[PDB]
């Protein structure tokens, strides 16, 4: 029933290691940028489109753009098989990571615009919703949209009184806590929290500095994926 | 700590920009006072300027261009002009060489005709004027609209127009080509998949020498291999 | 200026409050909730139904918010239920992750009958700060607990309530982080962070909403602030 | 299986004696007018906003305003849980107020606008229309919504050969009929009128002289409410 | 006016009616009714099924009327569904309150299986007066009984009737009122009332819609109109 | 279990034989243009209303008209009764229909415009789709649409190894295909072709055939439909 | 070939072959064949050299000079969309009524849903018509009740020189305007319009009788005389 | 001109990769690209009650999502009738030919069979949906992999008894041409979807779009439908 045997977790990894993590970007065709993302089981599609002004112009908004983000989940992608279509869960995702990805987005630049990012969940694991917003920034910046950092994150949990980084889906049903934080890695500065569960002041405090120092470590993965596009 | 003798070191967004001159387009002054790349793309210093082009798209319209575009909506004095730029372009009553009364703009351009026309003005805000008044402007009617990447059109027209031209003739087919990608075909129903056939194949291999004795091989193979 | 808000409130204090418990009698248990001119009212609902497949010795609690088009002028306008449905999962969240309920003992028949407890919360009247008013109502309408046993023979006994998760949402006024913002409070700054704590000094569920950054001192300070309001709410209404 | 055994029903009451009403209003803080209700067991809330221009120009009707009362139910409301949002009942309910307001509403002083009445039952027993309906004119005299009368209604029906005044839940599901009437007080006009079950024309004609009798005095509930507000 | 309408109709003259039963042979019973010239066709499909939990011993009935879009232009130009709605509740009601059909004569196996009868009319075209149109298409095809208890085993029998419910609307032209109107008379004068009987003399519902108000005597001439039309509606063709 | 003893089917045609066909023009009072039709057991309500400016956001496609074929089956109609409103085979059969009506209405003539056709199924038997598509032609000739053409078609399919001729209810449903099509007649063009099931490339060609030489006793019915309504008396047919 | 009559060249359904010498007009479309067929149902009447085909159909055409009732459906800046029950949508410009008003005050003079008793100044070859109020007895139609009636029986509702349409006025004690569009406008007493639409009705539906002025006449003193 | 407006010739596909086992947590799946038209198959199976009037019989039910990752345009459209005809047509082939076999998924005669969901999700769209999807369906029902250890049994492989290749093709100019890109899809009006079995024989066909084919065009899109899908079977259905 219980997850540590060794200080070793049930799929063998150190308290602060992370899932295998790939991303290759402007994998699609018609997209203006793509990323795809695989972390631990997640696969992840996104393709970015605009910015372009909005017609009709009843949706405009005069002051900044608008960041559409949707996050929508395959059919085949769950354990059993989910009804195609958004739900209360993944209205609350499209929603949170549109609030984060509008806080790096040079908002300003594009007044009365839209910004479309289309995140689809082909397969999923546990942390699935940063998978994508990770992924979000690699479309981003492939599509040339003004960014002033690129958002990054990681999630963090308490397991069998241990806090642990990236936890699996066998540690987010039954661990104590799930806390998923994405940063802008230039300032530090927190555009998407979240929390589940029970933790101390201290334990919580713990687990932040942990994502932290993940957020290095990925950064440098979506640095990579838009280099190899070069070469 | 890093950086080449003139083209430096491609960046990423928020990469920090320590090099004097005049920031220009892509890069944003931090709360720290510093100075920072706002897109994934290259620095590009000059004597006087400092910026990051980037590996994008989303042709931007500069005064002067002529552009072909899809009108989108038909207003009392101005049409709407889709121009494949994230702003929509104006086209004033005024600019145009017909003699209208307000509201009568649905008898001479509806929402999608297709117009050649040119850049009058681009706003801080990217967004354009239009005109029709100048010679060669004018309502395009009938035939195929193809999109190309804006960054392809200058090779695909060519030195002096030459490459557009010779296509033309080879491909029996009138061709107009607008500076933010959309290229406006019409020949004959056969004339026109060679000269589609042909865009694509300077688009995808713009970078090569010879690219004018290809196309001309290329078209050549293409009139004989039925007859 | 004088270290106060828009309002006479401090940083640190709630709007006032009243909470009549059993306002929606006919209900197993209900809760009016008045903070400031933001006034909601939560239903619980207790019903005998089959629990989930994988989970079969444990009850169900769902919960949903009503944003009513009464509440405010721009409601139906929109409406956008992404605001109505974050404050249902972090509103169910806090109640979920602080182990409230205690829903083993909501076991009728294993793994055929076990309490359904509905947790419904209408919004009637909108001043900013849906979330905390909402988690509020929802906990003193769960302690007017009374779980219907006599339709399934047994006793009527009182749904077990084992803590007090009290939410508080906060937002940045210029230097200084505010709680329980008013509604002007709510748009003069984007970003929002809602820390929902127990008596026993945990944090149970946090929720960064709206659009805008928070530095880690603010989140720092954030999560002092929620446990310190916190605790003094929990003594002052929830006694 | 009966609802009487002395002439009296299940609660007590005579034939011919109202539930106790309470009404109060300005009880809303954003909504122009409001109104609380409290009918029995029923506690009805009602907010009006309006009348102001519509947006877009499409629904627009311009001769004069249109009422959009909203008969909503809350999940906690009913017997047992229910699924938020209307269903057929409510908007058949929703419309029938919609007319009923539209006649004592002048409605002609606001072309092109709109007027909403949102009629939230937080707790429901029998009758909730004219319940709602009644508070409605409260909350629209709240918010100056000009009307040329105050609607007031009341039910009726026939439980075991007895023609009844205000039935409750009991006596609508297994009485022979339930008669839910509206009327304007100064002319007597009914403006909201439905009928279901087994009457007979005389019958029919007592349980209408026994609900007007009843307007009178819930249009004086009707009165005090805005009374006291100012 | 002086005794005749727009039409050469009397105040209390219907429009020319044409029934048709067994019009869809392929349902279990239906029925093609036109009233000038506004056309519906109800069908009734019977089924087994299991009962409501409250009546296991009672068979079901569920209504609908469609406003197909193909009966009127502006139709799915709105479609205001309020109308299609109003018309197939009213109509359900007359039937329901009659207790036409005797639903206690549908159950198969007490509590596990009864009949349920799906009445559903197609409106094809619209002159006015949808009520009475569809109450008289409905009253007609439930008259095509056939249950198929053949597939229950059993034996097909005929679907009790008890009942036939008339359903009667009216408005107010000027100062008099007449019954069944056109669609131009329905929009010379807002307000208009339904109000179905029972041969017995009974009434069984009524239905004020639309905008505008009927006097108590107008109340009381339009019950005494419904049940004489009513009566000679009744000997004409449900003999 | 079988469909045929003396090659005569269940019903008592020959392999290429029609049901029963009925049309009659302009038989709704609402409709700018109307036709009933009962083909076998189908009985089938059709209008046509436009065209008109339209209204709706992005309708304003300017270089043509839209013909918005809405199919919707009465929940009396079929086997089973089924629930009220459009599911995904009526809006896989409203989609077919509208793209064959968009090739003989002379679409162009009105650009910015609507043309509505709502065919209402009121009872089924098989090849439905069909049934209405044909009224739909004659319901825009009552309606004065311009037409190039009027559209008509017919079923086919295999039943026990030969190749029959509008297809029954039973026949559709235990047959080894269904072959719905309908065509241009001057021209013999194909608009809309579906086929379900199993066939050989030889036995598809033999079932195409049948099919044009049904449109010859289809059309005609179809004409004789628009002259009946307006009275006949003298010849020029 | 097939039966034909001597100036009314035999009933036509789309797509039967034309025959007949002469210019094609409306009606009929040239097949891939170069060859003429027939665009409608209806007749194909064979004028002084031109060829058309008359359909059997609806859908009043509008065309210039006809006086016709519409209802505003949208305010523009500086023209009134109306509609004409034509397939297209009429338009008013502010330019072309007796009103003096500056751009964008339309609103205070015409609403949408608001009733107009104009006159088509202009049809362009998509049929959309141009409306102006200028003229004397065109006005906006404020109150009474509107009915909808096919426009080919108008004329005889009308009559030779309006005798028709005033004989009724006086016995049903109204005003009525008529549109050559099938709108007519009416507005009396309460009752007077009953009486006006009784007999509008039956003159459409019986307007083949030559004895029509009597029998409308007498229907009308019949109704008076019942009161 | 004798060739398209790419190297293809009138009878060519464009460059197809097909991957088995694309979703490991669905019961089968695949990935197909077809040029730069990309979808993914999963296939879920689970125990269900079947229909009543078949209760020997397993069920088969087939949707594919048109995402508006897909392309730019979508929601400007997009039309909803596009994606249901493909998961109709889709369905229509796979049903057709009987590759399934649903009479073996029974579980319990009568009250559990086998319950076969086929969701395709569209994520590039370069033109002909149809072919692209079969693809992908015929190929991740391969992956058969049916969960009998959850209902005790023993986890056995779906029988799959036939190999549908379903073929779109086009008329551009007096040309039939096959796979049609989303480029050519634009420049003639009128498209035809031929599904054939490896016995020669049609299990489905599809007139879409509007505009006519002639009679003779329906003639040569049979003849090629079938030589193509022959090829295709051999390259990659061995």
């Amino acid at each position: 029933k219980l997850i540590n045997e060794d200080n070793l977790r049930l799929d063998g990894r150190s308290f602060n290691e992370l899932r295998p993590i790939k991303i290759q970007a402007g994998v699609l065709n018609r997209a203006d940028g793509s990323a795809y993302i695989e972390w631990g089981g997640n696969k992840i599609m996104v393709g970015v489109y605009g910015p372009k002004e909005a017609y009709p112009k009843h949706s405009q908004d005069i002051d900044h753009a608008i960041v559409k983000a949707r996050y929508n989940m395959a059919a085949f992608s769950v354990d059993e098989r989910k009804r195609p279509g958004p739900d209360r869960r993944t209205m609350e995702i499209s929603k949170v990571i549109s609030e984060a990805l509008s806080s790096s987005i040079m908002i300003e630049q594009f007044p009365r615009a839209e910004i479309d990012v289309y995140i689809e969940v082909l397969q999923a694991d546990a942390g699935t919703r940063i998978a994508g917003l990770t992924a979000a920034t690699v479309a981003l910046a492939d599509a040339g949209v003004p960014m002033r950092d690129m958002v990054v994150g990681c999630t963090a949990g308490k397991v069998d009184g241990h806090m642990v980084l990236d936890l699996s889906k066998e540690e987010d049903n039954y661990g104590e806590a799930d806390i998923p934080i994405a940063i802008m890695p230039k300032t530090g500065d927190i555009v998407l929290m979240q929390m589940d569960g029970d933790v101390t002041e201290d334990e919580l405090y713990q687990a932040m500095d942990m994502i932290f120092e993940a957020t290095k470590r990925i950064s440098q993965i979506q640095r990579e994926a838009l280099l190899n596009k070069y070469k | 700590m890093y950086q080449l003798g003139d083209v430096k070191k491609i960046v990423l967004p928020g990469d920090p920009i320590e090099v004097q001159g005049k920031m220009r387009n892509g890069v944003y002054r931090g709360q720290d006072n510093r100075y920072y790349s706002e897109y994934f793309g290259t620095l590009q210093v000059n004597d006087q300027f400092v910026d990051v082009v980037p590996f994008s798209g989303q042709y931007i319209p500069r005064k002067g261009d002529k552009v072909i575009g899809k009108v989108i909506e038909v207003g009392p004095s101005t049409w709407t002009v889709d121009i494949n730029s994230p702003y929509f372009a104006m086209l004033h009553m005024n600019d145009t060489p017909w003699r209208m009364s307000s509201g009568d703009l649905k008898r001479y351009l509806n929402a999608g005709d297709y117009i050649y026309a040119k850049i009058m003005s681009v706003n801080e805000i990217k967004e354009s004027w239009l005109t029709l008044k100048e010679p060669g402007l004018k309502k395009l009617e009938g035939g195929h609209m193809v999109l190309i990447h804006a960054s392809r059109v200058p090779r695909v027209i060519g030195k002096g127009g030459g490459m557009v031209n010779m296509v033309k003739e080879l491909t029996a087919t009138r061709i107009i080509i607008g500076q933010n990608g959309l290229i406006w075909i019409d020949g004959p129903i056969e004339g026109v998949t060679m000269a589609i056939a042909a865009i694509e194949m300077i688009e995808r291999e713009a970078h090569t020498e010879g690219l004018t004795a290809r196309v001309e091989s290329f078209l050549k193979e293409l009139k004989g291999e039925k007859d | 200026k004088g270290g106060k808000r828009i309002d006479g409130r401090l940083p640190d204090e709630f709007r006032e409050l009243t909470i009549i418990e059993n306002y929606i009698p006919r209900a197993n248990g209900s809760a009016y909730v008045a903070l400031g001119n933001t006034r909601v009212v939560a239903g619980v609902k207790i019903e005998a139904g089959e629990p989930f497949p994988d989970t079969p010795d444990q009850g169900v609690l769902t919960t949903n918010v009503e944003l009513l088009p009464i509440a405010f002028p721009s409601f139906e306008a929109g409406p956008p239920n992404d605001l109505a449905i974050e404050v249902s999962r972090v509103v169910d969240r806090g109640i979920r992750e602080s182990k409230m309920i205690s829903p083993e003992k909501l076991v009728i028949e294993q793994g055929k009958k076990v309490w359904i407890v509905f947790l419904d919360i209408n919004v009637l009247d909108y001043d900013g700060n849906l979330i905390d008013a909402s988690t509020i109502a929802a906990v003193a309408a769960l302690r007017n607990a009374v779980v219907p046993a006599s339709k399934e023979g047994g006793e009527d006994f009182k749904l077990p309530v084992s803590s007090t998760p009290i939410s508080v949402t906060m937002v940045k006024i210029g230097d200084t982080l505010v709680c329980d913002p008013s509604l002007e409070e709510d748009q003069i700054c984007g970003g929002r962070i809602t820390v929902t704590t127990t008596e026993d000094g945990h944090i149970r569920a946090m929720q960064k909403g709206e659009i805008g950054a928070f530095t880690v001192e603010d989140v720092k300070k954030a999560v002092k602030m929620s446990l310190e309001v916190g605790k003094k709410l929990r003594e002052k209404y929830f006694r």
